[PDB]
């Protein structure tokens, strides 16, 4: 089906205590395939997947290459958004920035990104069409009317459309045993008395992959979406996630509940009953 | 400035069964400023040998990070995440619930 | 793979 290719970038100044801190990540739908830290003492882009290994010391030293350029120019960043609105220097703040591309089924682009915040605010985003700015401030439209006059959407399109989706059919030929695969909720439930009147059934999903999944729990066919309580979808570290919800019943009622579970690994949504 | 409260879950990466190797989690998600401290405590006191996730961040901005150690569960040992951030005015311990 | 080309706000 659809995929994405997707990298985070988070600088965070640090006032008398050195260098912004700069971590970059990228990641191809749920799975992380590389990282940079600034604070690390390799400075060099780094696999983490591993079907990524496998790629030679070129792209190595190439991605090490351009995410250093990509760190000294968030360092810039800083200091400028500073300037802008009027800070002192010294507080902490932070710049992150996220691109990338979606394809859809037949593996031919669908969608671009292209977005920064600043100190956890929408700051400038490249729009849908790849041609234009959405400038959330004052400040953002400087950059704006800036990109503008340098024609830095259209670069960035050329990358969006092109590039971008041609590395990511690139990770999913090379890593098709990681990105290629689904891995199908491993489910159960639970029963815990919390008082003589009272049970919390809890349905659990495990071991699956992507993170995408639906946990729903039904009395009588009725959707309890009120009364659950749904955690959110949380890595196991191994590249799986797992989920849980949650529904207290009174005690003898059992029977009525019914947890719907639905993710792309499953042949058939699966129906979860107590007994 | 904008600043986010950190959920915390704390959990193994498989079914807790005693005497069986394993990993502790405690994942941290939903937080802003991305500056954070995380121990996993077994009985009360730090675990030295814990690991974390490369920063990340949500479609949101917000951040999150894995924490995480091998860890070999038995009946009696108590395990439990310790959080702080900025949004906390002590730090936050969640403890570990083998069926959550 | 990342972007090759870089600019500042």
């Amino acid at each position: 089906g659809s995929h994405s290719m997707r990298y985070f970038f988070t600088s965070v100044s640090r006032p008398g205590r050195g260098e912004p801190r700069f971590i970059a990540v990228g990641y191809v739908d749920d799975t992380q395939f590389v990282r940079f830290d600034s604070d690390a003492a390799s400075q060099r882009m780094e696999p983490r997947a591993p079907w990524i290994e496998q790629e030679g010391p070129e792209y190595w030293d190439g991605e090490t290459r351009k995410v250093k350029a990509h760190s000294q120019t968030h360092r810039v960043d800083l200091g400028t958004l500073r300037g802008y609105y009027n800070q002192s220097e010294a507080g902490s703040h932070t710049v992150q920035r996220m691109y990338g591309c979606d394809v859809g089924s037949d593996w031919r682009f669908l969608r671009g990104y292209h977005q920064y915040a600043y100190d956890g605010k929408d700051y400038i985003a490249l729009k849908e069409d790849l041609r234009s700015w959405t400038a959330a401030d004052m400040a953002a439209q400087t950059t704006k009317h800036k990109w503008e006059a340098a024609h830095v959407a259209e670069q960035l399109r050329a990358y969006l459309e092109g590039t971008c989706v041609e590395w990511l059919r690139r990770y999913l030929e090379n890593g098709k045993e990681t990105l290629q695969r689904t891995d199908a909720p491993k489910t159960h439930m639970t029963h815990h008395a919390v008082s003589d009147h009272e049970a919390t059934l809890r349905c659990w999903a495990l071991s699956f992959y992507p993170a995408e999944i639906t946990l729903t729990w039904q009395r009588d066919g009725e959707d309890q979406t009120q009364d659950t309580e749904l955690v959110e979808t949380r890595p196991a570290g191994d590249g799986t996630f797992q989920k849980w919800a949650a529904v207290v019943v009174p005690s003898g009622q059992e029977q009525r509940y019914t947890c719907h579970v639905q993710h792309e690994g499953l042949p058939k949504p699966l129906t979860l009953r107590w007994e | 400035m904008i600043q986010r409260t950190p959920k915390i879950q704390v959990y193994s990466r498989h079914p807790a069964e005693n005497g069986k190797s394993n990993f502790l989690n405690c994942y941290v998600s939903g937080f802003h400023p991305s500056d954070i401290e995380v121990d996993l405590l077994k009985n009360g006191e730090r675990i030295e040998k814990v690991e974390h996730s490369d920063l990340s961040f949500s479609k949101d901005w917000s951040f999150y990070l894995l924490y995480y150690t091998e860890f070999t569960p038995t009946e009696k040992d108590e395990y439990a995440c310790r959080v702080n951030h900025v949004t906390l005015s002590q730090p936050k311990i969640v403890k570990w619930d083998r069926d959550m | 793979g990342i972007l090759g080309f870089v600019f500042t706000l």
